[PDB]
């Protein structure tokens, strides 16, 4: 009977690079669950990067501070229930430079603006994080998530510690 | 030094029942088992199933990014508006002997005859976009067509699946049931609660569900966009029908099950590496390799592209690195 | 020369057994053969794999190098056999990543036969052409032990002689293949004078070949010393790239075959040979080759079975090409 | 309907070696019909060779002289119709040297021995030519044939003339 295998923070099975004639560091190989497993709550660790564009892996745990961004972002839930809260900022320019890129951490205090909505994501669920909204997360238990964004102020880079270096 | 537009419908063979085709100096003929290619000074044979599966992709993808190698000999290089078709360009034996041959075409001229070949050669009950266990066979003489299989409309999100006026979520009622190898994947929508007036900006959807309903294999399709960052996930089964030599780095994030990637040098075709990726593994394919994937069970893969037209030149100039991160 | 092989577990989900021979492991799933050895792994589609295995089994490891593809294959040492990954692949060899193990032939042959039996499913004949058989995909579903156990035929002197391999007929289970339906089947006129009927002998060779129930299977029809005429009927693609350890010759008897010729040691493309009826050519000892045949076609493969040849070619006391001009 | 394509002295279509990085002479490529078409009747032209063993092409036309051999040989008719007469030699040692290989033209004079039989071969028919027999051929219309034998006193080599040099 059909079993489709998904990973989880507590259950993943990392693969890797076998070398015929090459260097494994060319393939920048990591597992997003291992990365989120080893990170601080809500720490946004780059796991993919193509020029300025990044994919960040994070472990949601408890309530995050608020974030805003000068461009759209997307969040994909990879394992565990994660609640997203959206707020339409009165003056987004007061929190985020409309010329910066990448998420900005705008603090624990409720920014000024109107309640936009609430989203609850489970594994495999993707949400829009729209430009001009601030967003926060809540996760009762540790949950894995991924961001589609741009390298910026919240983006942690630690390629040497996350990727395969030997074969 | 203009790009070519000379293509031609040649005769129907009265035995096999297939038409042959010409594009510049290349001609295309199939028989019961093979696609038979010719160019000035050379010939090549490709089993007709491998050939139609690779052709289905080049056509579906509008020539995609960089080099779509149908095999170790024959393929295309997209130049975005023009396209090179080749034999031996990325084969050291051909190149060292000076026996490679290339012809540059206007993209829509080459595309229109690729569509004609694809249509004429695809027989009733044969779906070159499906996995082998999902479909019939291409062998033998012409017998009807599968024009609907080879005519599927591309789906691309402008911003994200599910947004108003954007590409819709897949459901049984819109003709996208769950694939039998994804039968156990949960299909609930996430909870979305919009305050009045913000319903167009509070949005979320079941991505793994949408993928479990893909009707074709190995077909990256844009689900979400931030500038030139394109999330292109797809469901993979059997073998990726081409070896892709991208003109830029690209990232693979494995969402379900397992794929192994055969990694070859882009220029020579020599094996360099094999990459095994299981659920949550993310890795990059350098710009200087070509890759081909093997998925035993239909699997969910995210293909992550940077669609910036400026990258190929920068890589060619040596201004941008062939590996996107260094450490 | 090793001897250690092993039947491993039946997989619960797939129904297939896996197998070990020395350091190599073999496992198949719904679509693939999966190979591992100390240091690396490889994947071959199961249909191609089983057609290649079928020939390497049916031929007893043939002559020289049977490449299943650009990575994996065997080298016949006539009593012992080398199995390799990347031995004849420039990329692997330059990198020192090739792996080879040497076996007693009967030990490797026994495991190869068990692989073929276990991995072949109902209605799939890895000896046949794709239009003539079903599919190897999916979980274990029965077997086809009848298709994969056919008796080798080899004439000691010539087909049809008393006590030698017999002519094929409908009655002894060999009808004309659909793609040779038009081939004349009459036997030649043979009138022996009293007392000479054992020595006055002729048979319809093209008719015999029209009756072959397998594809790509050189089978001895006449012998003069070590010279063996080994004709066969060919359809689709020769399931291996043959790198012979001697020269060999091909005579096209009907229709057409194209040969893809690559370098034996590196696997780099060297030539493409189109042979129509009447065409005869040599394959030199330093190339490998693989044939393509749209219509089922009759081919004569001509061999010199002498065991002295490989060492002579190695030494340079025998040439890589038999004739120069 | 299925059409199996056979060659004939009068209707053959030669293929050839297409080169990527090689010398076409390495494949020693000829067409046995072309070879038979151009030779003297019953002249036995080498079209393959592997050490001492050979395949020979010949056109049968009218009546040959007698041949005999110190080992077996086989003849395969490739086109037309060809009559083979077999004679058991009283003293084949009087005609063939025991230490020799390859066919020997033993003369038009009828050698002394007993009639063994007769064979009529058409395209695709192979007959045994057994050690100790003398044999001779008759063909009404020109026909092609090949021999599986050993290089000897009747074997003609002319590779430069028959093979692709491209
Ligand atoms: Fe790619
Ligand atoms: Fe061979």
């Amino acid at each position: 009977d059909v079993v489709t295998e998904f990973g989880a923070l507590t259950d993943y099975r990392k693969g890797g690079v076998e070398i015929i004639d090459d260097d494994p560091r060319n393939y920048v190989f990591s597992n997003v669950f291992e990365v989120a497993a080893n990170a601080a709550p809500y720490e946004r660790v780059a796991v993919g990067k193509n020029f300025e564009y990044v994919i960040e892996s994070a472990r949601a745990e408890g309530t995050s501070g608020w974030f805003s961004c000068a461009h759209d972002e997307f969040v994909l839930a990879m394992d565990g229930q994660i609640e997203v809260h959206l707020l339409k900022l009165d003056n987004s320019d007061a929190y985020v430079d409309p010329d910066s890129e990448g998420a900005v951490a705008i603090g624990e205090a409720l920014p000024e603006g109107r309640k936009m909505g609430r989203i609850v994501l489970r594994r495999g669920h993707m949400a829009l994080l729209p430009v001009g909204a601030a967003y926060r997360f809540y996760a009762e238990q540790p949950a894995a998530m991924l961001f589609q964004s741009i390298e910026g102020a919240v983006t942690v880079q630690k390629w040497g510690e996350i990727c395969q270096t030997e074969a | 030094s203009k790009a070519r537009t000379d293509t031609e419908h040649l005769a129907i063979n009265n035995e096999t029942g297939y038409r042959s085709f010409r594009a510049g100096g290349f001609t295309f003929t199939r028989d019961e088992y093979f696609a038979r290619l010719t160019w000035p000074g050379g010939s090549h044979i490709i089993p007709i199933d491998a050939f139609l599966r690779a052709m289905m992709r080049d056509v579906a993808w509008g020539f995609f990014y960089g080099v779509v190698n149908f095999d170790h000999v024959f393929g295309t290089i997209n130049h975005y508006g023009e396209v090179t078709m080749f034999a031996g360009r990325f084969n050291d034996a051909y190149r060292n002997a000076g026996r490679d041959h290339e012809e540059r075409f206007k993209s829509s001229a080459l595309m229109a005859v690729f569509k004609d070949i694809l249509s004429d050669w695809t027989v009733e009950g044969y779906d070159p976009f499906a996995a082998p266990m999902e479909t019939g066979l291409p062998w033998g003489i012409k017998n009807g067509n599968n024009d609907e299989a080879i005519s599927r409309q591309r789906v691309t999100a402008r911003r994200m699946v599910g947004l108003p006026g954007d590409t819709p979520v897949r459901t049984d009622a819109n003709g996208f049931p769950v694939n039998r190898q994804f039968a156990d994947v949960p299909q609930e929508q996430p909870v979305v609660e919009a305050e009045p007036g913000f319903e167009a900006e509070v949005s979320a959807y079941n991505l793994f569900g949408y993928l479990s309903r893909s009707d074709v294999t190995w077909n990256p399709s844009v689900c979400s966009v931030v500038g030139d960052s394109l999330f292109c996930p797809t469901s993979e089964e059997f073998i990726l029908p081409v070896e892709h030599g991208n003109d830029r780095c690209e990232w693979f994030l494995q969402l379900s099950d397992e794929i192994v990637w055969d990694v070859k040098d882009k220029e020579s075709g020599k094996p360099r590496a094999r990459v095994t990726a299981r659920a949550g593994d993310i890795c990059c394919m350098p710009a200087d390799i070509r890759h081909q994937g093997y998925s035993t069970k239909r699997s969910m893969l995210l293909v992550w592209e940077n669609g910036s037209p400026k990258i190929p030149q920068m890589i060619a100039d040596g201004t941008a690195p062939v590996v996107p991160v260094t450490f």
